[PDB]
């Protein structure tokens, strides 16, 4: 399901650029230091929309990767081949599934879910 | 690209001509072939006083 | 790839112009002719190039106002399809070769007396050209002039000869006319003296609090027009029955005429016309249209004389048309001489005879009989392609010359640039035929106008826009009762009739290459890029066999919305092709539904179907000139409609012809308006809320605008006639692009101002027409600004709505939140880039928009910025630090173009300004007030002055 | 540098339209020939100037101060309100070759 | 990296054009064409000749502001190359051998005012049809307004008085 969210957000993230008519200027909706001194309005809903999709995509990606870390460890433990290893190994960050690590993992996952619920809403 | 620094101008300039002429245009004086000088911004008051032929 | 911008070279002069300050536009006084009659124009040259045309306040017939053709002459001059070289037989040739051939051909004519030599010009009013033609006729006695143009005034001069026994010019002073009656007279349309008549009429209709009188307009027309819109009472009579209507009107007033069997509605209309007349003697005028037969003109002169209007509202002058004549009869005589083979040389000066001549004359076939054909067309027109020795003609904006307006004024046509592709004028050719080749157009008009008004008079004439010495003298002709009484007075019949009318935007078809006019939505029809057969819904139902009752459109107020829904369902039959058989011709033109049309009458618009026009309009519309006949050029007898199925796509800019019971257009009566000017606003609000005042409350503070300038605009509905002059002025001033017919079909027209007609009332087959101009309302709390994420649309210190093109990313959200939908988007690349002449027509003070940005009305900000800068500079140069702007200092393009003066722009805070006084009226209101937008562009409710005999 | 600091020509002798319009006039070849018809005549450095004025061809100078055409600058209002060329174009009187003193950003105007 | 409306299809003041022959979008003046409400009736306002000869008079009376404007236009256009105080001593005459005229000589002291006007307008003398010839004063018709030309002539008279 979360994989479907990341892919659906990736597909939905093209229409705000494609429908623009001047697509290459999409970064003008982002508060960036410019030679002009112009800001986004922030009173329109498209400025909220830019901040919302960016936060939604980044938080869903880091939450998905946090959930994938133990599975990365189980894959690099069963990868058999040496070069299939070291690929999931750096993805698992050398998980070494142990106590004093599962505690912080469960609490961070609880906080992440409690934060992502009002995010998607 | 630092700001360029042009070479200083050579000695000969127009400044000495303009300073001498504007100093001549004031402080009265006596010319070579004539009688007396009149400072500028004062002969103009004489012109508007005596006037010029019109029409 | 680098350096942000290229090199961008700059090329200055080698010798500076004496009186030009670089970067400062200048204005020159010239003259633009429509149907041979001149109109003084003030044209702007930026750096030696014409860019904008406006009215000449010093010239009669253009008191600060212009028509759509005078505005579009800018783009007509910059057409990339204008002729550039002399063509002997389609072959590029030279001017010296043509001069030698003309001199050799005229030497052969010198052996005769010019019997083979024939001319063919249009309606000539230029004194210089008329004097040179007369001199050429004295040199060649057997030569003939023969002037003709498709939109002429043959019926007017024929009626003047029938009534007075001589040629006279009839002028109408509507400023002292309390009752005006039009007998198929579209005097509020571009024609002779259109701007002056429309201005006087509007200033008589502009009602205020202190106002006490208001004029009334009666019109009787076959096809509705702009004049019928401003009419308090409109009668949709057939085109043939108008002569009998005039006879019955003359008979009822006690004057010699003939009674006619008419409908009860026409009888009640005759009753009211006769009753309002005779009670306003010397305060009335009866106007006969040029389309109506000569007897109608003569009866109108008789009615006006008996009523005492002559000398008060109707004035008679000496003829101002040089030679007044029946042009169609002279064209028949010329084609008869060509068919007999008597002519040996035929010189034509414009007019496009091959395309404009009636179909029964066969001008193209007889044109082969004359060996030498010569034409000046300013384009490679159809006639020039089938002729030898085509000579490019200089545009009126690049040539020396003169012209005469209605009532006679003799203004000078001053050039603004040397001819781009070369090209000679008419008097230069006439001098060439007078044994004077390589003659300069400057010296010709200067030699004629000298020794008559003097050198100081020529200098004063060039300075202003008029010549003070030339004016048609006032004469008093005598009326012949026996001749106008003993006249057949034809009766209607023979079945379905065809009414030939000039196209509102294309005229005789000359402007078919102009993109601005071809794209301009036609009034009352809203069609673009096409031509259609206009007919009433009942006529289409009965003739094409369409499955509709046409009686369901009749009803009361209780079922108005249901009738509007049925009219929407009935509008789905637009586009059905009809095979109209008139007199041996089949036209096969698509149909269109025009509710106000008279039954059993079909209106066909001229000026379409050209084959040798420019890239724009090269194959648009269906040509109606072949079915046009010499015996009757404006009316028809019997026709066969023959519906064929086989639909054709017709394109409209509105697609909805009825306001769905909303507070868009406000109408009242003058009798109730006098007692209380606020009564219209007190209504509606009672039916919507139960109280007389809508206590609208807002949650936003807005801005103050107390001690600062506040720009506002007011549109008077009592003066708008739908002439569409403000749209072409906005296009010419603001570099608005021109999209194709395909892009308009998808609803992507780019126009900052639009006029909407709403066909409302009972019957919906005889509906009152309501024209309303709409642009950016400039809402103080603009909802289009709180939605654009890049802040490209913000508000100004002066209350203006700033739309910045270089910031728009193109979210298209700024348009969805606009309640009035006055924002246009560049969905594709619409602005021209390759054509050099179109690049020369752009106004340098306005950026040309690229693909992906939004546009809307900016109150012509370039003129506001120029006046503000000039005011600040004048304040600091005097040491005042005041910065104060005059009232009339700023004038938007739509304000200057409007000949009626319906648009007023100025400062809101300055109480003595004209806008502040107009906005204080009781009938001043703003559209869609329930949305707390606080618009700065307001409307003045329409007030009517109907007769008690017709209303009760 | 030669024409302002040495010869001593005023700026309005050449850019005559600066205090009246939005555009500072670029000198026509007539202003150059007013002096170089007798000064340094028959010299290679003035060949282009002498080729013009005889033929209607202009001199294609390169714009140093460039604007993206949607900016609309006005020299007249700035000069009449007490703003000098030193604060904008720098010390042009001492430039043998003219350079852009600083980039024409929007924040610079602001 | 953008270049959208940076360079536009419209033709600015001096933007070069490939549609015209001489490569210029700006156009020269039409010979006999005058602007709106600008009448060329008065001859003294536009030429120093009343009958083909000079007059030693001025079309409008002299004003202090008029003399100040003449001094300004003289210092801008006339002072360089021809003398700041009117003696003909300038940096221009040093390089080129211009030898400009001296206003304080007796020939130009008895010269009429309209002679000064026609000299500013046209020049000193064009090339003779025979034995060569060249223009020296070269004229200043396009750069100076006729009223400013009369103000310059009035300031020349004031300079001639200030040196007497
Ligand atoms: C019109 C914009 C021009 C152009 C294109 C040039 N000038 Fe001048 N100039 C003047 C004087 C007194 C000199 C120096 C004389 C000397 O060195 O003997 C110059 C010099 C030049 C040069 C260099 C010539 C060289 O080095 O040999 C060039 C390329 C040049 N100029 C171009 C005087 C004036 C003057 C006031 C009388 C005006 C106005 C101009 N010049 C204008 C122009
Ligand atoms: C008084 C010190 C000034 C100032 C402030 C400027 N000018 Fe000149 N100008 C002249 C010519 C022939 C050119 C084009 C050639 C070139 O740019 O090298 C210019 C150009 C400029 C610019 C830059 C133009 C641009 O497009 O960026 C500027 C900023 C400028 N000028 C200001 C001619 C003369 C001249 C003799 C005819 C005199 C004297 C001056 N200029 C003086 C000044
Ligand atoms: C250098 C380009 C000059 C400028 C700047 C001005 N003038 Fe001049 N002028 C110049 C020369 C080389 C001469 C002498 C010509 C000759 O053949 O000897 C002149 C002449 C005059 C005269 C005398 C006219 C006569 O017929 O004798 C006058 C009155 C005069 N010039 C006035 C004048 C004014 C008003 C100027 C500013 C517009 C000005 N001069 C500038 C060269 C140059
Ligand atoms: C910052 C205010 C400002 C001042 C004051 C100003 N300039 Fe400009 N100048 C500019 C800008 C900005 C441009 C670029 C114009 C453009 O790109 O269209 C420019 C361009 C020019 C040009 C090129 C031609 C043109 O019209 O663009 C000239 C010449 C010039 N300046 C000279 C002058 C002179 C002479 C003065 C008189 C003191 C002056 N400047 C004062 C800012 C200024
Ligand atoms: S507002 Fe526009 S359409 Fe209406 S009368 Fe004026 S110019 Fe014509
Ligand atoms: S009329 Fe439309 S575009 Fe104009 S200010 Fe109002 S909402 Fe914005
Ligand atoms: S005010 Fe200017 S921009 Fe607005 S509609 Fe009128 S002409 Fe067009
Ligand atoms: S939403 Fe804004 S980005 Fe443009 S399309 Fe409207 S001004």
């Amino acid at each position: 399901a979360e994989a479907m969210t990341l892919f659906a957000v990736a597909c939905a993230g093209l229409y705000p650029i494609l429908h623009l008519g001047r697509p290459w200027l999409f970064y003008w909706l982002i508060p960036y230091p410019n030679t002009h001194g112009m800001w986004p309005q922030f009173r329109s809903a498209l400025a909220w929309d830019v901040f919302a999709i960016s936060t939604y995509a980044t938080v869903s990606l880091v939450f998905w990767l946090v959930g994938l870390i133990p599975d990365f460890a189980t894959l690099r433990d069963r990868a058999k081949n040496i070069w299939v290893k070291r690929l999931y190994g750096i993805a698992a960050l050398g998980w070494r599934g142990s106590a004093r690590h599962w505690h912080r993992y469960e609490m961070a996952s609880i906080l992440l879910a409690g934060l992502s619920t009002p995010l998607v809403v | 690209p630092f700001t360029p620094q042009p070479a200083p101008v050579t000695g000969n300039t127009y400044r000495t001509y303009v300073n001498d002429a504007r100093t001549l245009l004031n402080s009265y004086g006596y010319t070579m072939e004539g009688k007396v000088h009149i400072p500028i911004d004062r002969a103009m008051d004489l012109i508007v006083e005596r006037g010029l032929p019109v029409r | 790839a680098c350096t942000y911008q290229p090199r961008q070279y700059i090329a200055p002069f080698d010798r500076q112009p004496e009186g030009r300050v670089p970067g400062i536009p200048q204005y020159f006084a010239s003259t633009l002719t429509l149907g041979g009659y001149g109109t003084g124009v003030l044209v702007r040259s930026n750096e030696g190039r014409p860019t904008k045309v406006e009215g000449n306040p010093r010239h009669p017939a253009s008191l600060g106002g212009t028509d759509l053709f005078a505005q579009a002459e800018i783009l007509t001059m910059y057409d990339p399809d204008r002729s550039t070289t002399v063509l002997r037989q389609g072959v590029p040739s030279t001017w010296a070769e043509f001069t030698t051939t003309l001199g050799n051909a005229l030497t052969a004519a010198r052996a005769t007396q010019g019997a083979g030599v024939r001319l063919l010009t249009t309606t000539i009013t230029s004194p210089s050209l008329a004097a040179q033609i007369e001199q050429f006729l004295q040199a060649y006695p057997q030569a003939r002039w023969y002037q003709y143009e498709p939109i002429n005034r043959d019926n007017v001069v024929a009626g003047a000869r029938l009534a007075f026994g001589r040629d006279v010019t009839t002028r109408y002073d509507l400023s002292a006319a309390q009752v005006v009656v039009s007998l198929d007279a579209d005097f509020l349309a571009p024609g002779p003296g259109f701007v002056a008549y429309a201005r006087a009429f509007a200033e008589r209709r502009k009602v205020r609090k202190d106002s006490t009188t208001m004029n009334r307009l009666y019109v009787v027309e076959a096809s509705p027009s702009t004049t019928g819109t401003a009419a308090d009472h409109r009668l949709p009579l057939r085109a043939d029955a108008i002569a009998a209507f005039t006879g019955a009107l003359a008979n009822e007033l006690g004057v010699g005429g003939a009674p006619a069997t008419l409908s009860p509605k026409a009888e009640e209309f005759l009753r009211a016309i006769a009753r309002d007349l005779e009670e306003h003697r010397g305060q009335s005028v009866v106007i006969a249209g040029d389309q109506q037969p000569p007897i109608v003109h003569a009866l109108a002169h008789l009615i006006n004389a008996e009523l005492g209007n002559v000398g008060q509202t109707v004035f008679y002058h000496e003829p101002v048309e040089a030679r007044p004549t029946n042009q169609t009869e002279e064209l028949v005589a010329l084609v008869s001489e060509m068919a007999a083979g008597r002519v040996e040389t035929l010189i034509m000066i414009g007019g496009n005879p091959v395309y404009n001549a009636p179909g029964d004359l066969r001008f193209a076939d007889r044109m082969a009989s004359v060996p030498l054909t010569i034409h000046l067309s300013q384009f490679v027109d159809e006639t020039s392609a089938r002729a030898t020795w085509h000579i490019p003609q200089a545009h009126p904006l690049e040539s020396w010359g003169d012209a005469r307006a209605f009532d006679g004024t003799a203004s000078i046509v001053q050039p603004l640039i040397e001819p781009l592709y070369g090209g000679k004028t008419a008097n230069e050719l006439l001098a060439a035929m007078l044994g004077q080749p390589e003659a300069e157009s400057y010296d010709l008009v200067r030699s004629f106008w000298l020794e008559q008004i003097g050198e100081t008079g020529w200098q004063v004439a060039l300075a202003n826009g008029v010549i003070a010495e030339t004016v048609a003298p006032v004469i008093e002709p005598t009326l012949n009762e026996g001749a106008i009484r003993a006249t057949p007075i034809p009766q209607p019949g023979d079945g379905v009739e065809i009414v030939f009318r000039p196209d509102p935007s294309l005229f005789d078809g000359f402007y078919a290459n102009n993109g601005w006019l071809q794209e301009l939505p036609r009034p009352l029809t809203k069609l673009v890029w096409d031509n259609a057969a206009l007919m009433s819904p009942r006529t289409a139902i009965k003739l094409l066999g369409l499955p509709f009752n046409a009686d369901r459109l009749i009803g009361t107020e209780a079922d108005d919305r249901e009738r509007q829904q049925y009219l929407e369902q009935l509008s789905k039959v637009n586009g059905t092709i009809a095979r109209i058989e008139y007199r041996g011709g089949i036209i096969e033109i698509p149909i269109w539904l025009l509710p106000g049309h008279a039954e059993d009458s079909i209106t066909l618009n001229l000026g379409y179907g050209r084959t040798h026009a420019g890239r724009v309009g090269n194959n648009v519309g269906i040509d109606v000139y072949p079915i046009r006949t010499s015996d009757s050029p404006w009316f028809g007898a019997g026709a066969r409609v023959t519906n064929t199925g086989r639909t054709y796509l017709l394109v409209s800019t509105q697609d909805h012809w009825t306001l769905e019971g909303r507070d868009i257009y406000r109408v009242g009566e003058f009798k109730k308006f006098k007692e209380d000017p606020k009564y219209i606003a007190k209504e509606v609000y009672q039916e919507e809320y139960g109280r007389e005042t809508p206590n609208y409350q807002s949650l936003q503070p807005g801005d103050d605008y107390t001690g600062r300038n506040a720009w506002g605009m007011t549109i008077n509905l009592n003066a708008c006639i739908g002439c569409n002059a403000c749209v072409v002025a906005c296009q010419a001033e603001n570099n608005i692009a021109v999209v194709g017919k395909d892009q308009v079909s998808r609803g992507r027209e780019m126009h900052w101002i639009r006029i909407d007609r709403y066909f409302a009332g009972e019957d919906l087959d005889n509906p009152s027409i309501y024209m309303m101009p709409v642009n950016c309302m400039q809402c103080e709390k603009a909802p289009c600004e709180v939605v654009c994420p890049v802040a490209a649309t913000v508000h100004d210190y002066e209350g203006l709505n700033n739309m910045v093109y270089n910031r728009c990313v193109g979210t298209k959200y700024c348009s969805n939140n606009c309640p009035y939908k006055v924002r246009r988007f560049n969905f594709l690349q619409y602005s021209d880039t390759t054509t050099e002449t179109f690049k020369l027509a752009f106004n340098p003070d306005v950026t040309v928009r690229i693909r992906g940005v939004m546009e809307k009305c900016t109150y012509c900000v370039q003129r506001i910025s120029g006046a503000r800068i000039a005011a600040k500079r004048a304040a600091v140069q005097a040491g005042q630090s005041s910065y104060v702007i005059s009232d009339g200092a700023i004038q938007t393009a739509c304000e200057q173009a409007c000949p009626t003066g319906a648009i007023v722009f100025g400062d809101i805070n300055d109480s003595n300004s004209r806008v502040a006084k107009w906005k204080a009226e009781g009938h001043n209101y703003g559209l869609l007030g329930f949305l707390n937008t606080v618009p700065r562009t307001t409307y003045l409710a329409r007030v009517r002055n109907p007769s008690e005999e017709l209303e009760k | 540098q030669l024409h302002v600091n040495v010869v001593g020509i005023d700026c309005r002798y050449c850019h005559t339209s600066v205090d009246q319009s939005y555009f500072a006039n670029i000198p026509a070849t007539e202003t150059c020939m007013t002096c170089h018809s007798q000064i340094k005549t028959y010299s290679p450095l003035l060949e282009k100037v002498r080729e013009s004025y005889a033929t209607g061809k202009p001199i294609e100078w390169v714009k140093v101060y460039d604007l993206p055409n949607f900016v609309y600058f006005n020299h007249s209002i700035h000069v009449n309100k007490g703003i000098g060329c030193s604060t904008c174009h720098g010390q042009v009187n001492n430039m043998p070759v003219v350079w852009q003193q600083q980039a024409l950003y929007m924040g610079w105007c602001l | 990296c953008h270049q959208d409306m940076y360079d536009q299809q419209k033709y600015t003041t001096y933007e070069p054009s490939s549609f015209f022959a001489d490569g210029r979008s700006s156009r020269p003046n039409v010979p006999g064409t005058t602007p709106f409400e600008v009448v060329k009736t008065d001859e003294f306002l536009y030429t120093g000749l009343i009958d083909g000869q000079e007059v030693d008079a001025m079309p409008f009376p002299v004003t202090k502001d008029l003399l100040l404007r003449g001094q300004l236009k003289y210092n801008i256009y006339c002072a360089v190359c021809h003398g700041e105080a009117g003696y003909g001593a300038s940096m221009v005459a040093e390089r080129g051998g211009i030898v400009p005229a001296n206003f304080h000589q007796q020939r130009l002291r008895e010269a009429p005012l309209s002679h000064f006007f026609v000299v500013i307008t046209n020049g000193v003398y064009r090339g003779d049809p025979e034995n060569g010839g060249y223009q020296s004063m070269y004229g200043y018709a396009s750069r100076i307004t006729p009223e400013d030309r009369w103000a310059i002539a009035a300031y020349i008279r004031a300079l001639q008085l200030s040196q007497n």
